[PDB]
């Protein structure tokens, strides 16, 4: 299933969780191949 | 890269490799130190926490 | 690779020797074609399924990089390909089983071979 | 005497660069990116060391990793022959050099005799090993300790040394599985561990490809050899006499000067490449590639006997540093990186040929279709112009005349026709 990474972002927000941490989170995960963009970088979705 | 080429002086204040390598050998040959039983007790205080 | 080329040169060359013809003549290259070809043996194990999982590959491939807009689903590739196939089924029997065959082919790619991905709505 | 005038004559032209660059391996056809790498690797930079604190290097290593058939070893018989000093060593066995020291008495002289490896008899040469993925232990061991130390240390029957291997390395090898893998990185196609791939400024991929047009060049080129040796772009390639000289006399009288660097872009283009691998997610650049184009940078500025550095050496060396780095990555990160960076990789490009590498992507794909539902291919091949041009305003290409009356369009035996707007080969 796909997820926006705006709400990723509002979600954790709302938690009070900083953005820096969430962006190197998603890093992390596009390194060891988790994550992938679809066609627009807006929308990600989640692989194994 | 660009400064490489002609002064070798980045720094004020550099020892010179030969001082310092001279200076290294007399220090280690000249004198040896140790503790202080103010300063121990801090230490093993420290090192148990 | 080249390899092969010089062995072909050399073969000719062998030919020549043997019918002391003074020199490479076509019937010489074509007999070193003939024994290098039937040298060459070839792996038996399928290939309606592999050409099936590549042209599905290649039409989502396409899709993806010619449009950044959305794409297609499951049952539009299924349509798209019995659309393409309408002109070579005569029969409504032959539809159905091609069909049904395909259907199987993609949801093997799908979940066993993992070639293709899905998601949800 | 005249001699060095006829260098200074032929460094006044302005194309002495494409000249020297077409010059290298006559009897090899193609791989024109190896053969500039080649040129920078023999003209080489100059080291600096800061006091006696900091050593760089100037030594450009080269490595080569080929499919078979792709004609690695015949690069360095060529560069052996035209190097004034080369070694030539292989690390299958039987090498009449070795690539360790040891202290042996000699069979043919019977003298007790200290041979020193490979590395220590090339100071100031090139040094050669084919097929680099064979090497033992040892050898492995000493390469490494050659390349990053830049000195053998021996301790062996009472004998204790330390030999200087100021030396260029120059490798060929072979992918694991015997063909190269497109979807995986350099380093899991190739036998050799990521440390010792670090080493080397440049690292080229000879991947074997199906194209009828090239195939028939190279074959033509392969059978007219034969029949010549039985027994009864560049305007001008130099002599290679001409070519020793004009090596000699810019390496002993050459210095060029980095007194005209632009920090500003270097440091803004590193800081997005660092930016755009981040987010990618693969192999992030480094420092040490910089360090690789300054002194490509220089080499370039050797070529031209230029005293200083200026902007063309620079984006030069940043072209081919960012060649080197994005084809060592995979399938997606690498079209990503191609796509972005268009910018800096079309440094004197031509766009003749960017728009032959779009009609051979679209003809590949026709032909693949063509067979996988066919089953077999077609006797002719059609493509329209109007996939070309939107191809082209994608690169921002609006003209494509000057492409069909281009030499590159009849070399590749393609045809326009108006009567229907189509492509045809
Ligand atoms: N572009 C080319 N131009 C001329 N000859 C070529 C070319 N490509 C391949 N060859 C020929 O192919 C043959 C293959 O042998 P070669 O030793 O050159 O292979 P190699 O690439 O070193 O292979 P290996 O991986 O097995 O070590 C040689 O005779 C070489 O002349
Ligand atoms: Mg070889």
């Amino acid at each position: 299933s796909q997820v926006s990474e705006h709400s990723i972002i509002k979600d954790f927000t709302k938690q009070k969780y900083p953005e820096h941490a969430i962006h190197k989170v998603l890093q992390l995960m596009l390194r060891r191949g988790e994550i992938q963009h679809r066609m627009q970088r807006k929308v990600l979705y989640r692989l194994k | 890269h660009v400064s490489a080429l002609t002064q070798t002086q980045a720094v004020e204040g550099e020892i010179d490799l030969a001082k310092l390598k001279k200076f290294i050998a007399y220090c280690r040959v000249k004198c040896g130190p140790r503790l202080s039983a103010e300063a121990a007790e801090k230490l093993k205080n420290r090192y148990i926490i | 690779t080249v390899r092969q080329l010089e062995s072909m040169i050399r073969l000719s060359e062998a030919m020549a020797r043997m019918h002391c013809c003074d020199e490479v003549q076509p019937k010489h290259v074509k007999e070193a074609f003939r024994l290098l070809n039937k040298s060459i043996i070839r792996v038996e194990t399928f290939s309606e399924y592999c050409r099936i999982s590549n042209l599905i590959v290649l039409h989502l491939r396409k899709v993806e990089e010619e449009e950044d807009e959305s794409a297609l689903k499951r049952s539009e590739l299924v349509n798209w390909y019995l659309k393409e196939i309408e002109s070579e089924i005569d029969s409504e029997e032959e539809l159905i089983n091609k069909k049904r065959i395909i259907e199987k082919v993609i949801h093997r790619l799908t979940h066993y071979d993992h070639v293709l991905i899905e998601l949800t709505q | 005497d005249e001699d060095v005038k006829m260098i200074t004559s032929l460094s006044k032209d302005q194309q002495i660069g494409e000249k020297i660059f077409a010059s290298i391996a006559p009897s090899i056809y193609g791989h024109e990116d190896i053969k500039r790498g080649l040129a920078l690797a023999l003209f080489g930079g100059e080291p600096k060391n800061p006091g006696g604190k900091h050593k760089v290097r100037g030594d450009i290593n080269v490595l080569l990793c080929g499919d078979p058939g792709t004609a690695k070893s015949q690069f360095l018989k060529y560069i052996e022959k035209v190097s004034s000093r080369a070694i030539f060593t292989t690390g299958q066995g039987a090498s009449a050099v070795g690539l360790t020291a040891y202290v042996q008495r000699h069979p043919v002289s019977r003298e007790w005799t200290l041979e020193a490896g490979a590395l220590v008899l090339a100071d100031r040469g090139v040094c050669l090993i084919d097929e680099f993925d064979k090497m033992n232990d040892q050898d492995r061991t000493s390469i490494h300790e050659a390349m990053e130390q830049q000195s053998i240390s021996i301790s062996k029957a009472g004998i204790v040394t330390s030999l200087q291997a100021r030396c260029t390395v120059i490798a060929a090898a072979n992918p694991i599985g015997g063909r190269y893998d497109p979807s995986l990185t350099f380093s899991e196609n190739v036998d050799l561990t990521e440390p010792i791939i670090s080493r080397f400024d440049i690292l080229c991929v000879v991947r074997d490809t199906v194209d009828p047009v090239q195939d028939e060049m190279l074959a033509r080129f392969v059978v007219g050899s034969h029949v010549r040796h039985h027994p009864s772009y560049g305007v001008e390639p130099l002599p290679q006499e001409v070519l020793k000289k004009y090596i000699i006399y810019a390496k002993e009288r050459v210095h060029p000067k980095l007194n005209q660097m632009d920090q500003d872009k270097v440091a803004k283009m590193y800081s997005d490449l660092r930016k755009e691998s981040m987010a990618t997610g693969s192999i992030p650049i480094t420092v040490r590639h910089i360090e690789s184009m300054i002194r490509m940078a220089e080499a370039h500025a050797r070529i031209h006997l230029r005293d200083y550095v200026i902007e063309d050496d620079v984006n030069m060396a940043i072209r081919v540093m960012l060649e080197s780095f994005i084809d060592t990555q995979k399938f997606s990160v690498m079209r990503s990186m191609r796509k972005t960076f268009a910018r800096y990789l079309s440094f004197r490009r031509d766009n003749n040929e960017l728009l032959l590498f779009i009609l051979k992507q679209l003809v590949a794909e026709q032909v693949t279709y063509q067979r996988n539902r066919f089953g077999a291919q077609q006797d002719t091949i059609e493509v329209p112009e109007k996939d070309l041009v939107d191809k082209a305003r994608q690169i921002n290409i609006h003209n494509l005349s000057a492409f069909y009356d281009s030499e590159l369009f009849r070399m590749n035996k393609f045809s326009h026709d108006l009567k229907r707007k189509m492509i045809l080969q």
